[PDB]
């Protein structure tokens, strides 16, 4: 029975991460504000984490 | 260009506050970090303590700000100051000139960077022997 | 301090004693005992004005590979004690100026 343990790494530490769109991502959040703007009877919406 | 001459005192008794001077020409504080080398004859070299542009002093860790560096801009004298000296310490107190330049391997953002340290011109020093 | 050396007509290629962890980035200076000395080579491909091509230049890419140090037209200078100024990544700063090494000319 083995187990693998996590070893000490080699170089530069480094974080990891996720690279999305500029614009694209914020052109189709309006798009889905406008549609959700239409089913809740046209009200602001707001977004929050 | 960058001239050095220094005017310290040569000799302190022990336990005693210290002012070594460095005289500078043609540039002012935002320019150049002022860094200090210690030497002496047969000797190490070490950074026990040097000051900040801003006025900041950042010593040797293992030093812990034994001694407070304080510095007259307008003379052009900038000083390193030694309090409670010993023995240990003597050492001829180059001035300095410190440029920083930066190494960036990975995300700016992440903090991922260091700078590459440079070393340009070094002090003349002066001697001081502990009485 | 550690001599290392070898007869004129030939390349004493002395290694920093550190090892390379991370990116790094060294600093070669050209000293004289008591008095201000100079730098040669501060970075992995800089060449400033006044330095030959006498130098091997090694691009800091692909890690894994090793700062050595090589020198020609030996003088009286080059015999003061060497400084490898070396900053790497993760062992942060470098208070101690690299492994102190000397050259040794005889003859
Ligand atoms: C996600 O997006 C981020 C930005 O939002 C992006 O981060 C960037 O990533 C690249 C590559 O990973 C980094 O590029 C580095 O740039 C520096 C200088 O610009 C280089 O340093 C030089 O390296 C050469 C040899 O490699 C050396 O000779 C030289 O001395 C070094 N210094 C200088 C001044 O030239 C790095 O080599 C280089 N990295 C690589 C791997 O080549 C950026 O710095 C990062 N940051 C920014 C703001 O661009 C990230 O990559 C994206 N992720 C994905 C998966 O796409
Ligand atoms: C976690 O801690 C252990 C022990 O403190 C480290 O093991 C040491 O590793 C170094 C070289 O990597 C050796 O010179 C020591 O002899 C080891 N110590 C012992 C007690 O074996 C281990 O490297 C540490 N892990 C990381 C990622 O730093
Ligand atoms: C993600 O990768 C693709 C293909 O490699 C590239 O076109 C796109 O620009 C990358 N994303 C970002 C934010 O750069
Ligand atoms: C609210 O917005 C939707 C879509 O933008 C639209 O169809 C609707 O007419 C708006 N409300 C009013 C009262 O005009």
């Amino acid at each position: 029975q083995v187990f693998y343990k996590t070893g000490d790494i080699i170089g530069d530490i480094r974080k990891a991460y996720c690279n999305i769109s500029g614009a694209q991502w914020h052109k189709v959040l309006g798009r889905v504000a406008n549609k959700l703007k239409e089913h809740f009877n046209n009200k602001t919406i707001v977004f929050k984490p | 260009q960058v001239q050095l001459q220094e005017s310290g005192p040569g000799l302190v008794k022990p336990s005693e506050t210290l002012s070594v001077t460095c005289s500078v020409s043609g540039d002012s504080m935002n320019n150049y970090y002022w860094t200090w080398i210690r030497q002496s004859p047969g000797k190490g070299l070490e950074w026990i303590g040097y000051i900040s542009d801003r006025e900041s002093a950042t010593y040797n860790p293992s030093l812990n700000s034994r001694v407070v560096i304080s510095r007259d801009t307008s003379k052009n004298q900038l000083s390193l100051k030694l309090n409670s000296v010993t023995p240990a310490d003597t050492a001829v107190y180059y001035c300095a000139t410190a440029r920083r330049g930066q190494r960036i391997y990975g995300v700016v953002s992440f903090g991922e960077f260091f700078y590459y340290y440079s070393m340009d011109v070094w002090g003349k020093g002066t001697t001081v022997t502990v009485s | 301090v550690r001599p290392l050396s070898v007869a004129l007509g030939e390349t004493a290629r002395i290694s920093c004693g550190r090892q390379a962890l991370g990116s790094r980035a060294v600093q070669w200076y050209q000293h004289r005992p008591g008095q201000a000395p100079i730098l040669l080579i501060y970075n992995n491909q800089d060449r400033p004005s006044g330095i030959p091509e006498r130098f091997s230049g090694t691009p800091d890419i692909n890690f894994g590979t090793r700062a050595t140090l090589t020198i020609s037209g030996v003088e009286a200078g080059d015999e003061a004690d060497y400084y490898c100024h070396m900053w790497d990544s993760r062992s942060g700063f470098s208070w101690s100026f690299g492994g102190a090494t000397r050259l040794t000319v005889l003859g």
